[PDB]
């Protein structure tokens, strides 16, 4: 598939549009896009929820999940949170490229 | 008492016994020290 880049309107189809694709996703909230109101993902609403095991049984799953949705040529690995530092939350995303 | 139990002692009829212990004493200040570590911010990790 062929997309236009986000930023200087170039046309690239593999490694961008995966990366312009997944990255606004874990952004953008929901009801953010027109008429749209099911894209988007929950991880803006987790934030300062507390850092529980039961909260990354929810973030693992909204990333499966609003990936799942609207981006299924993203096959999802493993969403590692690796580091408490001073409330900030690291969360290790690696992801597999296709096409 | 092995030290005033001596043979003079005895033959005056004196004898001596030491009973030490510890009373009880009422905790009339319970200290609390209350403290907020992070040394288990990295057991949120699985």
């Amino acid at each position: 598939m062929i997309g236009m880049d986000r930023r200087s309107g170039l046309p690239l189809s593999g490694l961008a549009h995966l990366k312009q694709s997944v990255e606004d996703i874990l952004t953008t909230p929901l009801g953010s896009r027109r008429m749209r109101p099911e894209y988007g993902s929950k991880l803006r609403r987790m934030v300062d929820m507390p850092v529980s095991e039961g909260w990354k049984s929810a973030v693992q799953a909204e990333v499966a999940r609003s990936l799942g949705r609207w981006e299924p040529r993203i096959g999802l690995s493993a969403v590692r949170v690796v580091a408490v530092v001073d409330g900030r939350v690291d969360l290790l995303l690696s992801g597999v490229f296709e096409g | 008492d092995p030290d005033l139990n001596s043979a003079s002692q005895l033959a005056q009829g004196k004898v001596y016994w030491n009973i030490r212990f510890t009373d009880v004493p009422p905790a009339e200040n319970p200290n609390f020290r209350v403290e907020v570590t992070d040394q288990w911010l990295t057991e949120v990790l699985d």
